[PDB]
């Protein structure tokens, strides 16, 4: 309805308050945990590793390694078959900070031109060694002749504070079939 | 077999730890009342459906708007409460609460709760409340706040009495048992 991203607060400042507050000491320790503060020195807040797209009806595996050459991605073509449905699945790892409604942006092109714009919320994280996953709700690919083609997207993840985490381009081709 | 897991969002005050309290462990606390409860999980049972509902609660405060939303990813349903008497907490859920909710989950069922219910007759509340100009939230007046967040449920309950309280838990089950794609 309207919405305005809070105050920004470091993990110090979110630790400290309410410090004698039993019962938001585990509410800290259930969200942020406690023990060794872990990082991975040179690698950025976020780092998302790779956009999978789960396709039940699928023969082969359609996903997309993030860690490796976008380049060749940018000239590369996905293939989804019209009307399938399908899940994306997000791999990623927060570092250092907490990443507030972490976001998926995608501009589709088509002809060279900007036809389409679209995202899904992921959401906010909290940093730790272990990566996260994440699932978006069934979707269902486009259908119809004047739907099926090519299209050039320009993926992007950025968050709240609108920090681009990521930014890579890649091919899409709806089809009648998955061949 | 089946996992559900619901967070309970609201001001501070409207009553969401009594809410957990009383609900899982069949008494309301009216003593020591923890600014969060700890998440429990309820074992129920919803027309020979083996249901295991994860229970969240929240720290209201504006101090936590940072840390709160990090308990949001994977809920299946929200229960967005506030107090039958009063109207702040009515306007916040206009104001803050469902535009959190949607901003992080835009997809996900809510359920508006109206807390307090016992209090709604209550002869002293009434008259505090109408002491600084303000009256009771009706049940209109509730039902349609829950139109213009478009919730799945509206429901009134009273965590003191229980009036109510186990079909709160019932309905957000409901929810995601029998959603509308
Ligand atoms: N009469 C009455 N008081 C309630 C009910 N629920 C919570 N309260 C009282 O409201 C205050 C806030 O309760 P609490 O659950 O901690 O609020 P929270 O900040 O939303 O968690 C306490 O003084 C409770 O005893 C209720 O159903 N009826
Ligand atoms: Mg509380």
């Amino acid at each position: 309805g309207n919405y305005k991203p809070p105050p920004q607060k470091s993990l110090k400042e979110l630790q400290e308050m309410d410090k004698d507050d039993e019962s938001l000491i585990k509410y800290k320790k259930t969200l942020l945990g406690d023990g060794p503060v872990v990082t991975d020195p040179k690698a950025p807040n976020v780092v998302v590793t790779r956009l999978t797209l789960v396709c039940e009806s699928a023969p082969g595996p359609i996903t997309m390694d993030l860690t490796g050459d976008l380049e060749a991605l940018k000239k590369e073509t996905i293939v989804l078959k019209e009307g399938s449905e399908y899940r994306v699945k997000i791999h990623f790892k927060v570092n250092r900070d907490i990443v507030s409604g972490l976001k998926y942006v995608q501009h589709t092109y088509r002809t060279g031109v900007k036809v389409d714009k679209a995202t899904f919320m992921v959401g906010s994280y909290g940093p730790r060694p272990e990566e996260y996953e994440f699932l978006t709700p069934v979707e269902e690919a486009p259908k119809g002749m004047l739907a099926r083609g090519t299209y050039h997207n320009k993926s992007f993840f950025t968050d709240d504070d609108k920090q681009d985490h990521l930014s890579w381009e890649w091919n899409l081709s709806i089809k009648k079939e998955w061949g | 077999m089946q996992a559900i897991k619901c967070v309970v969002v609201g001001d501070g005050a409207v009553g969401k730890t009594c809410l957990l309290i009383s609900y899982t462990t069949n008494a309301f606390p009216g003593e020591y009342i923890p600014t969060v409860f700890d998440n429990y999980s309820a074992n129920v049972m919803v027309d020979s459906k083996p249901v295991n509902l994860g229970l969240w609660d929240t720290a209201g405060q504006e101090d936590y708007d940072r840390l709160r939303p990090l308990s949001y990813p994977q809920t299946d349903v929200f229960l967005i409460c506030f107090s039958l008497v009063s109207p702040a907490s009515y306007e916040n859920v206009r104001a803050k609460w469902f535009p959190e909710v949607r901003h992080h989950c835009p997809s996900t069922p809510i359920i508006l709760v109206g807390t307090k219910l016992d209090l709604r007759d209550d002869k002293d509340t009434i008259e505090k409340l109408k002491e600084k100009k303000l009256a009771p939230i009706t049940y209109p007046q509730g039902l349609a706040l829950a139109k213009e967040i478009d919730s799945v449920k509206y429901l009134e309950c009273s965590a003191l009495t229980q009036r109510g309280l186990k079909t709160v838990f019932d309905e957000a089950i409901r929810a995601v048992l029998c959603p509308q794609p």
